[PDB]
């Protein structure tokens, strides 16, 4: 589905913070490095392609499924959601036998048709 | 329900899942997967302390749950709660190990006071989360700064200055229909709080009180009141004299 | 191996409980939803194909390996066993080079033989 | 040893592993992987409190371990232990955060009493687990209802009413060869317990004691004894007068 | 990169300990088995191919990236590094469409060229 | 920075990553991935207690972090610290649940004493880790034996007797430039410690003190001093008379 923002308002700019990378000198050593308050980088994203307003709606609509997932787990703190998505991505494409040219099978023999279409000019090319 | 995943297609954000992608969609690294916390602020919700606290409520029987998120939004408004019962017992639990305040807050609304607290944990009545430092919780922890928000999950396509100000309030009947708030100027001078009052108006009125010298000059408690005549105020990103008439009541006209 | 139940007895019916899904109204909001006691769904499975009696024997025989795994880990609470199985499944099939028609290689070129067996009628079909 | 995995092939349950599957076997989602806890009850073990407690023992030097499981079996018999030493110190640790009682128990056998408890933790002598709410532990936690059981792991092929009754017991010499149990009728009326006694017989005898009015009617402790003549009893799923003769001993003939 | 040990010294032998396996009798039952001190096996590896001295340098050089990773995570105890490496290995090879004979595509049609090179002797072999 | 991975190619150890392997590289099981802790000892660092403690320092504002490792190296030298402030408050936190001492230590250097401890946690000044039982921490825990070391990650190619001795020391001004150490012979006999002193020399001198009978024979504290004339000592793997002259000072010539 495409995402339809249906909020009272939208802040179209995302002034974000996150954690980082290539350190300077000894700054990677916990004893010498930043405190908890000083590990963050900042950036600013504008609403190109409506992605920011869409993102706000997406986070909003994610909440029900996320909460139902949290209700059903017994882990006190959940860190594995994205890793499990990565696994499920792989299982979707490669969890069974990949039938070449089938719709659920991600192998392209485009060049390898060409490599044997060039090999039609192999024997009855030179069929002297 | 399966947890939705945001994906960019045709120059627009789509909601999908890993089971619904086509072979052209390429995920070559767990670095391409990202979790983001977005602030309720950015959807236009009222952020004043009276409006915000009525979105939270106490409930027993539901274990707290925590989910991590990797990236967040700078907040204009955060909250930090120290609520006890009338008998003095704590209403909120101490922050668990490794849970720190939300890292970017222009204004921290620090509320101390009392309420009945008729439940083991304080939850978000609209199902949102309390965002802390890269950890999102279903419940409020004592004395720990948070922003209200929600979490999104994304597949990326593979490719100043920080100031913070603490605004202190006192509250009675917290978490009920008859809650009352006071903005704290010093430990003996307070202003009766209205939902209309923005942070910068509160900081302005505080400054004028100090400079004009209208703080309490007594052992007793001085509570100022602001009558409706004056204007105080739109979302945050798109935009006198005093007389005593008595605790000690007064009026700022 | 096939599983041989060798227990003194077997209860052939599995009256099970688990957690769930499509919520009703506000019931997904933790503040409004069920307490810990009320998140469970129930079902009943009978012993078709001997799966219930086999399952009881399987759980019994799993215990040694599971306990030895728990002895060797330092995680206080282990949630990752099934996720690691999923990863190991993928590594077994796709962890190396997949030699087509080899026994450890799960790609079927059945249709893609047909697509070029139809292409034998391409050039010396019409070899005028 | 590698942890076995259950798989359905040729209309039968097979034990295998992900390294031993053939290309026809399809795993398209982590949803196809499931962990199940199965109750020792279902293999025919004696469930009476005397038989059950002798399967548990105290041991030091072995750190506790916990593993989660997603789905479980309704239990007829669960147990909930409050054991102290003669000096009054606790024998079992408090339930860690997030570990709750087993969620489906027809009968909760709640045992309070004393024993030597010669070890830091109570383990299952047969290597089984103590099943709690979707968490399986190697050890017993204080006052937390559990079922004895074991865990299985499965690859799925891709496609009333709940009543609970607490039966209370007191114990001396818990965890030894000279353990003695009493079934509690009220805080001053007890029945000497035998392995023969089923839950429904205990609930029956309790009811007859109240209705016939044979509870203690004194400050002192009244212990009833049931002589072997009467019958009480097979697994759970396939199926008078009293005189005092004295603490105060008596007999139910 | 190849690894260059640049330490003041190197102990070329690795007297290691780790956890194990096929148990003896009841020793897998936690109640009867070893205490925490007694779960370890030991071995000795010598510096063949310079692997031990290289390993010491590798652990040393890993520290910066590892510490920066620990600074940025909020997990108190991290157990998932190797599992995530396994996932990232799979995503590298199988995260997109695999173009046969491309350099980032791990499918060998070596035998399956032979199986259809034998099938050139199919029809115009016997083209009577 | 991405966490490097060790791989064997061309009969040599290479540093690489899963994103930099070629199709010939085969990973068929998570069993092929291994984490190893290596001891700073094996790189030639001084292991005497004076040299070792100056590599550690207290710091506030940095949350502790723990990472597991699966396999380790037998240590000649481990350390176990019980440090308090002059006012008697603990400098190091109790070991968290499930964190045990390093499992293979020929010598455990157990240090008790006092220092200012000007920071919430003790970190490694060179960025190394404190290795415990298959858990590596950025910080030191109280009374918990550790080895200094670092962690490596490997892709494998798919294919006596344990003695330990505790050496006890007392310290003043721990973690400063004016730290002083004493080797403990009994609770009333001590030897002033030098960086030159190896474990076996300390155990030797201890034995000679007992056998020659030069322990304190008084209520008071006897401190022996070893003048530079005698030799004590190279890495661990490649290789008299006493007179009082006074607390009670003395000299071992
Ligand atoms: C997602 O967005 C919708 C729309 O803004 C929110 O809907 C509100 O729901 C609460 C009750 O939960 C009502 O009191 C409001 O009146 C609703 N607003 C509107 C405009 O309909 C919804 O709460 C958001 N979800 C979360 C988890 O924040
Ligand atoms: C798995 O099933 C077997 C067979 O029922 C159990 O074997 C019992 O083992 C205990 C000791 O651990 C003995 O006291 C019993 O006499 C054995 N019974 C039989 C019939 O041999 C075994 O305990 C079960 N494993 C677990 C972990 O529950
Ligand atoms: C990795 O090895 C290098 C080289 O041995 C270590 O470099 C030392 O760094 C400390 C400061 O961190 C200095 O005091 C030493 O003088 C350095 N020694 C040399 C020979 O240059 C480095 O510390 C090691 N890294 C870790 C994390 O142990
Ligand atoms: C890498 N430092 C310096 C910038 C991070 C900006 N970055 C961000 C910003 C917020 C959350 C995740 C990410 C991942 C990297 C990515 C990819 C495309 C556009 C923006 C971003
Ligand atoms: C600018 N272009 C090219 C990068 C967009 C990355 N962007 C993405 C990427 C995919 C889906 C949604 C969004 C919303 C914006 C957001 C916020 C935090 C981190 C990454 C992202
Ligand atoms: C989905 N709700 C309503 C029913 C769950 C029943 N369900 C169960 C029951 C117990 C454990 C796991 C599972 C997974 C789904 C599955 C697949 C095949 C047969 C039975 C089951
Ligand atoms: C009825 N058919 C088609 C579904 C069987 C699913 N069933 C399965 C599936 C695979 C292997 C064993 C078992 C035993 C029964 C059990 C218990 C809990 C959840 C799932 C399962
Ligand atoms: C299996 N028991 C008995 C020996 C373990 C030795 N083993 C070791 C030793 C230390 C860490 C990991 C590993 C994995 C197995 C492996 C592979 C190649 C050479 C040595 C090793
Ligand atoms: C002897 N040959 C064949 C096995 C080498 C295994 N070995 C390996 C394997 C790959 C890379 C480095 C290293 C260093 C030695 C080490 C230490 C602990 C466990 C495994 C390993
Ligand atoms: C209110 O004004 C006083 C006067 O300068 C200042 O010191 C104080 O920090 C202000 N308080 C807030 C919450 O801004
Ligand atoms: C509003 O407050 C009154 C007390 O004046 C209370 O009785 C009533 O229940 C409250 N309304 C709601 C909706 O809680
Ligand atoms: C105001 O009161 C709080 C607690 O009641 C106290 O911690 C603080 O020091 C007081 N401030 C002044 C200026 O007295
Ligand atoms: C300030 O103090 C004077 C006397 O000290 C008092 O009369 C006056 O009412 C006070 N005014 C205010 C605004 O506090
Ligand atoms: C025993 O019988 C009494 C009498 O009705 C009842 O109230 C009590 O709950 C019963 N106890 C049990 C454990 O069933
Ligand atoms: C049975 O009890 C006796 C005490 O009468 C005790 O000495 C003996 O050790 C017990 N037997 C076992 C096997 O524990
Ligand atoms: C029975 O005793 C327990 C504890 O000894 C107590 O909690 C309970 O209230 C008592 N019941 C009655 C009816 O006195
Ligand atoms: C009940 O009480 C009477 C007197 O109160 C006493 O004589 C009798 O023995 C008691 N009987 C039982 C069964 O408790
Ligand atoms: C020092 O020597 C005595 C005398 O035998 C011995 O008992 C003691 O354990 C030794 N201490 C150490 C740390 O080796
Ligand atoms: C060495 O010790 C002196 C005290 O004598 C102290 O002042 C100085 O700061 C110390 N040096 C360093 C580098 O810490
Ligand atoms: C030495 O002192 C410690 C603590 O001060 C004490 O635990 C130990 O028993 C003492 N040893 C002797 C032999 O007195
Ligand atoms: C041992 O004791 C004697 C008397 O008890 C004393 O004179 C002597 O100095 C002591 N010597 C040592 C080495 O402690």
């Amino acid at each position: 589905e495409a995402i339809v923002n249906a909020q009272p308002k939208c802040n179209p700019n995302l002034h974000y913070w996150t954690t980082q990378g290539a350190a300077i000198g000894l700054a990677w050593i916990p004893y010498f490095g930043p405190a908890a308050e000083g590990i963050y980088i900042e950036g600013l994203m504008h609403n190109q392609d409506g992605l920011i307003c869409g993102l706000r709606q997406l986070a909003n609509e994610t909440t029900q499924a996320l909460q139902l997932f949290l209700r059903a787990t017994t882990e006190l703190r959940t860190f594995s959601i994205l890793n499990r998505k990565a696994i499920d991505f792989l299982l979707q494409r490669w969890g069974g036998t990949c039938h070449i040219l089938g719709p659920d099978c991600c192998i392209e023999p485009a060049d390898w048709t060409k490599n044997i279409t060039d090999k039609i000019d192999q024997i009855i090319h030179d069929f002297v | 329900r399966s947890i939705p995943l945001g994906v960019i297609h045709n120059s627009a954000l789509q909601v999908s899942d890993v089971d619904k992608l086509v072979c052209r969609d390429k995920l070559s690294s767990t670095n391409q997967l990202r979790s983001v916390g977005l602030n309720l602020e950015g959807n236009g919700v009222a952020t004043d302390v009276p409006s915000a606290t009525k979105r939270w409520g106490f409930r027993s029987g539901v274990p707290p749950k925590v989910v991590n998120y990797e990236a967040g939004e700078w907040a204009e408004n955060c909250y930090n709660l120290e609520i006890k019962k009338p008998d003095g017992s704590e209403c909120l639990p101490a922050a668990p190990d490794g849970i720190r305040g939300f890292p970017r807050c222009r204004y921290v609304h620090k509320v101390s006071g009392t309420g009945p607290c008729a439940g083991d944990f304080a939850f978000h009545k609209e199902g949102a989360f309390f965002l802390y430092d890269r950890l999102a919780s279903t419940v409020i922890y004592r004395g720990t700064t948070f922003a209200e928000g929600v979490v999104a999950f994304l597949i990326l396509p593979q490719a100043s200055g920080y100031y913070s100000t603490t605004i202190r309030y006192q509250a009675t009947g917290f978490g009920t229909n008859e809650t009352e708030y006071l903005f704290e100027v010093d430990n003996l001078t307070y202003v009766q709080l209205e939902s209309r009052f923005t942070p910068q108006f509160l900081l302005q009125l505080n400054e004028t009180i100090y400079t004009s010298g209208k703080r309490s000059n007594t052992t007793g408690k001085l509570i100022w009141k602001v009558n409706p005549e004056i204007d105080t105020t739109w979302a945050f990103w798109e935009t006198l004299s005093f007389t005593v008439v008595s605790x000690x009541x007064x009026x700022x006209x």
